[PDB]
């Protein structure tokens, strides 16, 4: 998995 | 072993139109994680140590 980058957004659940 | 901080003044920008005084505020800070998210996140500061 990629590995370094958070969108910064709670996109769950 | 050192750990540099680096901090700089940066003029943010709100869209015209809504009102209310809470939503204003909202925005404020919605400005402060638009920077973050185009200057923040790629170069090194977390998601924790949000200035302002």
């Amino acid at each position: 998995s990629e590995d370094t980058f958070n969108p910064v957004y709670p996109y769950d659940t | 072993n050192q750990v540099e901080l680096k901090y700089e003044w940066v003029e943010f920008t709100l869209p015209e139109g809504n009102y209310s005084e809470t939503m204003t505020i909202d925005l404020m800070n919605n400005a402060i994680v638009e920077h973050y998210l185009k200057v923040g996140r790629q170069n090194g500061v977390l998601e924790s140590d949000i200035g302002v």
